Order: C-alpha cells, then structure tokens, then sequence
C-alpha cells in the first residue's frame, strides 16, 4: 500500500547577544547611548561617567578606546529595526559587565579555551583585531543562518 | 470559479484598510549536568510580521 | 552636593551599589577603626581575623563598613567584631581634591585613606566623587585576591 | 554540546579548579572518594576549599 514517514529538525543554539549560562553575572543598568546606535551584540566604551548622579554614558566602540562591556538582548527595552533588534539613541543599554555571552564574530576558525580576546574597530570579536581586552573565550562556537556567534568570558573591568 | 476553488473568511469589518499577520520561532539546548551545578543554558523567541490592503 | 539638594548624595562607609559584594562578619578590631580606609590581616585566632588599621608595609584587605547596632559610638572600638567589605564597591575616605581618571588604580597611605592614582597594581576607581564636612569622598571598587602580600 | 573535558594535573599544565565533596555523585575508591571515567564531577572555579597539602 504505502509507507508512513517521520522527519526531525532540531533548534538552533544561540542568538547574537544572548546570554549563555546561569553563572554569576553582573547587568549594570542606569546606562544612555549618548550618541548613535548600539547593537545587541557589540562592545561598548564608556564616554562619561557622571560624578554626582551617577548615570554612564554608552557609545560604540572606536579605534584606540577601551571596551566595558557586551549589550543584552531584552524583548522591552530593544527597539526593532534595520530587520534586526537595536539600542536606539537616548535609551537605557543592559550592559553586562560580568559573565558568559554570545558575541557577534568575524573570525573564520575556532578558538582556544583559555586564551585573550581580540576586538576590532567595529566592537564585534575578530582573531586578529587591534583591540586587546582582558576577556577570555568559554569554547562555544557555532551560527545562526549566516550569522557567526562566538562566547566569551567577562571580567570586570 | 474564484470563491468556489478558494477559501473565504470573514474577520475584517468594512471600515478596515490593513491587515497583519505574524509569525514566531525558537532557540535553545540542554546538556548534561551534576549535582551542585551553577551552569545552565538559557532559551529564547522571535517573530516577525506581513502586511495587506 | 550641600545645599540646593534635598538628600545629601552619600556617607563614608556605606556601600553604593547592589552588585556582587562579600561581607566578612568573623572578624576582631586591635585599634580605634574608623568607617571607611582600608584594614590589614594581623593573624587569625581561631578562625576568626585580627584586623588593624592601615600602617606602612601592609597590604589592604577592605574597607569597614557601617551598620547600627554593633557600634554605637561611631566609631569602631579595640576589641569589637566588626563587618569588612571583602569584595564589592564602597564609599572610601580620600584625600584627594580632583576626582582622577576613569579606571584607575588607588593607592593608599596614612590610615588606609587614599593619597592618589597612578598605581601599578589594585583596586580601581569607580565613577563616583562627593564632598563632605571638609573633605571629599571617592569611591572604591573592591575585587577580591587583588592585592598579593610580598614574599619575605 | 558544551560540555569540557576535565583531567588530573600533570606537568606543564594550568589548574582551572578544585573538586568538591558529594554524597551522591563521588565513588568510593581506595578508601576514599573519588571522581571515575564518565559521568560528570563538581569543579569549583571560586571560593573557599579545604585542599590536601
């Protein structure tokens, strides 16, 4: 007569700035992008911090500026946009300044477990960036579609 | 034979000029894990949206 | 900070914020111990810990830390238990006029009250500079096994 | 999978950790606990241990 047939897809792992594990992290709010367009999955520099009240002022990553921290993917406080989830300007960033997350990457091999991370100019993960950190890698590597996501460890700064 | 081949609804009222529909999606993993353990993973969503006239 | 306000912003010896910090409640005082300026580890009795005040050759531990009921002078008093902040991110005494850069490492001198940045290895300093009394008030990012006593 | 790959300490190498103490999980071995090939083991990367000297 005919034959029955079954089928299985399996679901994907991570997403560009998610985090990764339930390990002791450390989400400082109470952060403005003062200029510009931060991704979710994009290290951000410190252009101010103010003395009395005590809010830090969030931009993105420039050549010669040291990184702080990793935007977190949040379902309220994100803006829709270009297709994608931003942190439009004038709005609260979670940062995250502790912990294991799901970064954006331009490298094309994996990486070492316990090694020094290297950023580029952009704010996203590349094996031979300018940019040095105190990061190390946490070993995950794998995509989303045609998107590359590597995982870091943070330490604060 | 156009109504006759094709489903028809009813859900939009004479006044309305748009419609939306939306989807949505998934992610996630588990792994294998010991007694005093700290290390979970985490899941998550999407969606997106289309429009008509 | 002052007038032109409703609250003043901060008090010495009080945490600032709600992020990752260790308190150490086994702990005995030798000296008048002042809020806020950093504690040395003489010896351990027992388990608990015999912590001065800052003196010169001894490497920081933490910072006192205010609380209502123990100490009721002000003050914290020779052979009192006392609350040490390990790890986390407080209010320290200074005696600085200008807030420094960003990130940068503190060194401290006198009675464990802060004497200026530029240091090689340490805490570091977080966004945060008030005035008090006559004085002004940094604020300090304490990380545990920061500071590595010297071998003899 | 996510899953690392622990070993014993041999010459050359950096530490990542100190096993714990559980009922449960550990084998008796050698009259003493002990973590076997397989399974999975309790790595404390922070805190306080009591370690063997």
């Amino acid at each position: 007569a005919q034959i029955n047939a079954s089928y299985q897809r399996d679901m994907a792992i991570a997403l560009p700035g998610m985090v990764a594990d339930t390990s002791k992290y450390n989400i400082d709010g109470a952060c403005v992008v003062n200029e510009g367009d931060v991704l979710v999955g994009a290290a951000v520099q410190v252009v101010q911090a103010q003395a009395v009240d005590g809010h830090k002022l969030v931009k993105a990553l420039t050549t010669g500026t040291t990184p702080y921290g990793v935007a977190i993917r949040s379902h309220w406080q994100t803006v829709n946009a270009q297709n994608q989830m931003i942190y439009e300007d004038g709005g609260a960033i979670n940062v995250m300044t502790s912990g294991r997350v799901w970064m954006l990457s331009k490298s094309t091999e994996a990486p070492t477990f316990g090694s020094a991370v290297k950023l580029d100019v952009d704010g996203q993960e590349k094996s031979d960036g300018t940019i040095e950190t105190t990061w190390t890698y946490a070993g995950g590597w794998t995509k989303y579609k045609d998107i590359q996501l590597v995982e870091v460890q943070l330490h604060q700064l | 034979s156009a109504l006759r081949v094709f489903p028809v609804t009813t859900e939009l009222s004479p006044t309305d000029k748009t419609f939306e529909y939306m989807t949505f999606d998934k992610v996630g993993t588990a792994q294998i894990i010991a007694d005093y353990t700290d290390d979970l993973p985490l899941v998550d969503a999407l969606g997106t949206s289309e429009f008509g006239k | 900070a002052y007038e032109n306000l409703m609250l003043r912003p901060a008090c010495p010896g009080n945490l600032s914020d709600t992020s990752t910090y260790n308190i150490d409640g086994a702990c005995v005082a030798q000296g008048d111990i002042e809020f806020g300026s950093a504690v040395q580890v003489v010896g351990i009795v027992d388990g608990v810990k015999v912590v001065t005040a800052l003196s010169d050759g001894g490497t920081p531990y933490g910072i006192a830390f205010r609380s209502q009921y123990e100490h009721l002078s002000g003050k914290i008093l020779d052979g009192e238990v006392c609350n040490v902040v390990s790890h986390g991110r407080v209010w320290a005494l200074t005696s600085l006029d200008e807030a420094p850069s960003l990130f940068s490492k503190l060194q401290f001198g006198s009675g464990g009250v802060v004497t200026g940045g530029s240091g090689y290895a340490g805490w570091t300093f977080a966004g945060g500079f008030v005035k008090h009394e006559d004085g002004y008030i940094i604020e300090v990012r304490v990380k545990q096994n920061a500071f590595i006593v010297p071998p003899p």
